[PDB]
RNA sequence: GAAAUUGUUGAAAGGGAAGGGCAUUUGAUCAGACA
RNA sequence: GGAAUACUGCCAGCUGGGACUGAGGACUGCGACGUAAGUCAAGGAUGCUGGCAUAAUGGUUAUAUGCCGCCCGUCUUGAAA
RNA sequence: AGAACUGGCGAUGCGGGAUGAACCGAACGUAGAGUUAAGGUGCCGGAAUACACGCUCAUCAGACACCACAAAAGGUGUUAG
RNA sequence: GCCCUGAAAAUGGAUGGCGCUCAAGCGUGUUACCUAUACUCUACCGUCAGGGUUGAUAUGAUGCCCUGACGAGUAGGCAGGCGUGGAGGUCAGUGACGAAGCCUAGACCGUAAGGUCGGGUCGAACGGCCUCUAGUGCAGAUCUUGGUGGUAGUAGCAAAUA
RNA sequence: CGAAUUGCAAUGUCAUUUUGCGUGGGGAUAAAUCAUUUGUAUACGACUUAGA
């Protein structure tokens, strides 16, 4: 028995894939996962974590 | 066919997980149903009672879906379904479906003998 | 000349157990002639057979043997623990097993 | 189509093992087994017999020759665990044992797979003991009985056989 | 180590003998317990008689032929003691109590067999000298046994034959020992003595 | 042409219930042969 | 006055027996011993021998035996009730 | 009957207290090996009819806390002061 | 301090029972031993987290692989799946050389929901996968309808003269 | 004089009740229940009587 400090088996509350079924968004996530994995620039990680957002977290600019 | 890639297929809990009081009543079948009751000794996991399915009883992912002969059983219905197995012979085992007639079973068995595939029921409607 | 035996006779006492819970995988053997855990340490690792009868003459004979071995020493009075390939069938509680000397260190 | 196919069928040709690191070393026998001692055989056709230990072989077996003229146990191998090494010795320097090895006892027969069908006396190379063997067996005990007969009662000892009596506690009694 | 063990139950304590018997007979040993009417039991006689008259009260109220059966023989008092220490309601305990035979006096099968003594149950070794004790024959006679005089008439009749067997055997051993000293001087004995023998 | 329920045959068990869990003996049955 | 031993602690001291486990699957690493080639107990088991090739062995099932096991659903602070 | 803090039961199985929702130990995937807790080691019942110093003989002795009842008042009974 | 009296309640009874008296009781101390689902190590399942791999190999990164920690649970929430009646595609799927159904202490796969095969019976239609849709899963409701038990060859078949 | 080749271990089987068959070697020649009957008995069985 372990006296737990934190809640066990806790998912991170961030989506790691788009909930969309879009093929051309699946391809952009395939591209920017490669770029974020194999470059050192944080721009690609920002663009990759921004491709996952929903319609109300992607407001029009 | 050496068929030896797999190692020592063991099976934790080879018993059946029958339903509680399936042997007491005839209306209660032996298909497993979780006891949802509030005073259920099976649900509260007492000593001497039956055991329920957990994920702890899961099989080794290397030796899962394998027969004791070491292959994965794949249902065929004709020779064009046999041709999907002709380059995976040591890992799969063809099995003729239950509704194939006796005239077509002697065709499927001859094609599988010519291709080297192992059929797991070559004595069905044999006559 | 009248004797031929190369074993020590012992009894199958019981399963390894608590009060109210028994574990059938480990049996307790009382080796006749042993009194302490030191000098019960001599028989550790030796083979045990349980020889019994049947009626189906299989492989040319009617007597059958369940093999096992001594594993450790039990509490304070020369009882030992034993493990068999197929466990002993609990109707032999109080039945003669034979402890051989097959892995020897003498 | 009674079962549709896998996504792309990962092919499972055989793959070689990793490089092991288990190099075999010579056996380290227990110190009570010096050549010339008298062993009590505990298992087999000649169990209970008292033999003389002559040589350590290279399949980790002992070479014993209780004199055939004494108790009829020929030159053979035992497993060094199914023996009890007694205290008594003989002088084993007189015998010549260098012609014995594992190919001396290797059987050059052919019954190596058909023991499931060999059940009605096949008469295949089973009962021929030639003069290559008994001639070598004569010289190793004609020089061994001449050392056994130096001490009194040892020949009767080796001709007798071992058994446990009713009070014999083997953890207490010596050997 | 013997197949059947005959226990001369004179001067043994009841529940200290019954524990050793109930362990050996469960380990698998065939035990007969002979001369059970001379069993001792600690505590003074009126204390044990009051305990037995306390036992005599406990019978089934609505039908007395269902209740605890108060057996009055000494062999059956010792059998009640052993049966309380064996799990007699299972097949293992039922099969273990079939390896037991208890008699008062010594019956003619066991008249001519060697009797043993359990030393961890003897009144002499276990009780303090000066404590009062009870004999099971007198207690059984006081609670309603009927054959104390019969097993006492059949006992000295056995003791006469045993004491006239022992005189013949004693004369045999004196005739053996008067002539076995003629060989204790020779070379075989002087060689046997070095080996301890 | 299912089940409750019943008859016959066959197998087995049965000292005030029966059924169930862990383990093994014994009987039946099946397995692949490593062919 | 000289010791010894008990007790307590330490050893990167030596050595004997027993039990359970052998996961992973080309190579890569850190070490050790060697002039070197290399070798090794150093990122998880190999070598030799024998038996059976099926009543070997294993699965299911019925029974026997040892130990355990109160009748489910519900309301309830609390149900075998 | 009504409150204060904590722990628990409810929602919780497991080893122990014979049995018990609440006490002691300890909280739970499926197995193997080892070691223990609380409790025990005459027999049921796995484990010392161990070892050491004393006390008690009870014509309803006494023996695991919760806990399953016990006082005032006596006894030159025995022991110690 | 121990023991006794003081100490009385109703079926027969309870240190759990037998039993125990230089204890198997009481006070105290020293060891050895027994064993929980607890602790340690290993294997496997799952969940969570971290990291590697679009060299380009099965264009797939849904995956594959490396490492570590964790796993109780009612009311309840969520997720991944199994099963049913119909619908749109597809397997140029199965079938009178036997579809569906039903029986089967016969076999295999899955932790499980369940799936597959063999044998018997049977006689005209029915499945796999990608999706759509719902009158979609029962052990209970003194549930509805139908059918059948133990009681049980039992209670009884005895007023009105024969 | 023999025992080797059960091949480096595989209980390596020897004991004792039940039962049936076969050979030869003796030996012995019955009752109980139903049905009928009695009434010392009796709800029915049971009991107690009688009958070549």
């Amino acid at each position: 028995g372990i006296d737990h400090t934190s809640k066990q088996h806790k998912r991170s509350g961030h989506r790691t894939a788009p909930k969309s079924d879009n093929v051309y968004l699946k391809l952009l996530v395939k591209l920017y996962t490669f770029l974020a994995r194999r470059t050192d620039a944080p721009f690609n990680k920002v663009v990759l974590k921004a491709l996952f957002l929903s319609k109300i977290n992607r407001p029009p600019v | 066919m050496a068929s030896l890639p797999h190692p020592k297929i063991v099976k934790k809990h080879t018993k059946k997980f029958k339903r509680h009081h399936s042997d007491r009543y005839h209306r209660v079948a032996e298909n497993w149903r979780k006891q949802k009751g509030i005073d259920s000794v099976v649900r509260r996991r007492f000593r001497g009672n039956i055991s329920q399915p957990k994920i702890g009883y899961g099989s080794n992912k290397k030796t899962k879906f394998l027969s004791p002969s070491g292959h994965k059983t794949f249902l065929v219905a004709n020779v064009k379904d046999l041709e999907t197995l002709t380059m995976h012979t040591k890992t799969y085992a063809a099995e003729i479906a239950h509704n194939i007639s006796a005239k077509n079973r002697v065709v499927i068995l001859a094609r599988a003998k010519a291709l080297g595939i192992k059929v797991t029921n070559p004595k069905g409607r044999l006559a | 000349a009248e004797s031929h035996r190369l074993y020590v006779k012992g009894k199958h006492l019981s399963y390894q157990r608590s009060k109210r819970v028994n574990n059938p995988n480990v049996s307790l053997i009382k080796i006749e002639g042993v009194a302490t855990p030191q000098d019960a340490q001599f028989y550790l690792g030796k083979r045990i057979a349980y020889v019994y009868r049947a009626s189906k003459e299989v492989r040319g004979s009617k007597i059958r043997v369940m093999w096992g071995k001594v594993t450790r020493t039990h509490g304070n009075s020369g009882v030992v623990r034993a493990t068999f390939r197929n466990n002993l069938p609990a109707k032999t509680f109080g039945a003669s097993v034979r402890i051989f000397l097959y892995p020897s260190n003498i | 189509s009674a079962q549709k196919a896998p996504k792309w069928y990962p092919s499972e040709d055989v793959a070689a093992l990793k490089k092991t690191r288990k190099a075999a070393r010579p056996q380290k026998l227990r110190a009570s087994l010096v050549p010339g001692t008298v062993l009590i055989l505990l298992a087999g056709r000649f169990r209970g017999k008292r033999v003389v230990y002559l040589k350590h072989l290279e399949d980790n077996t002992l070479l014993i020759s209780g004199p055939f003229k004494v108790n009829g146990v020929p030159l053979r191998r035992v497993n060094a665990r199914y023996v009890i090494a007694t205290s008594t010795k003989v002088s084993v320097e007189g015998v010549n044992v260098e012609k014995f090895n594992v190919e001396y006892f290797a059987k050059e027969k052919l019954t190596k797979k058909e023991k499931k069908e060999a059940n009605l006396f096949p008469e295949q190379q089973n009962k021929e003991i030639k003069a290559e063997r008994v001639e070598d067996q004569k010289v190793v005990d004609k020089a061994l009985i001449a050392e056994i007969k130096k001490t009194p009662l040892l020949k009767q000892y080796l001709s007798a056989s071992f058994s446990l009596k009713n009070g014999d506690k083997p953890h207490m009694l010596k050997f | 180590s013997q197949p059947v063990v005959v226990i001369d139950a004179k001067d043994h304590l009841l529940g200290r003998l019954a524990s050793t018997i109930a362990k050996q007979v469960l380990n698998g040993q065939k035990i007969v317990v002979v001369r059970a009417e001379a069993l001792n039991i600690s505590g003074e006689f009126f204390r044990n008689k009051l305990k037995y008259h306390d036992f005599l009260r406990k019978a089934t109220a609505f039908n007395k032929t269902r209740g605890p059966f108060h057996f009055r023989a000494p062999s059956r008092i010792l059998y009640k003691a052993i049966r309380g220490m064996v799990s007699h309601k299972t097949a293992r305990g039922k099969a273990a109590l079939e390896r037991l035979k208890i008699f008062e006096g010594i019956p003619p099968p066991y008249d001519k067999k060697k009797r043993v003594v359990v030393p961890q149950a003897l009144r002499v070794l276990r009780l303090k000298p000066g404590r009062k004790y009870t004999t099971l024959g007198k207690l059984s006679t006081s609670v309603g046994w009927k054959y104390e005089d019969v097993v006492a008439k059949l006992e000295d009749k056995r003791k006469v034959r045993s004491a006239e067997y022992y005189a013949k055997k004693r004369a045999f051993t004196k005739k053996v020992s008067s002539a076995s000293a003629a060989a204790s001087e020779s070379d075989v004995a002087k060689q046997l003595a070095s080996f301890g023998y």
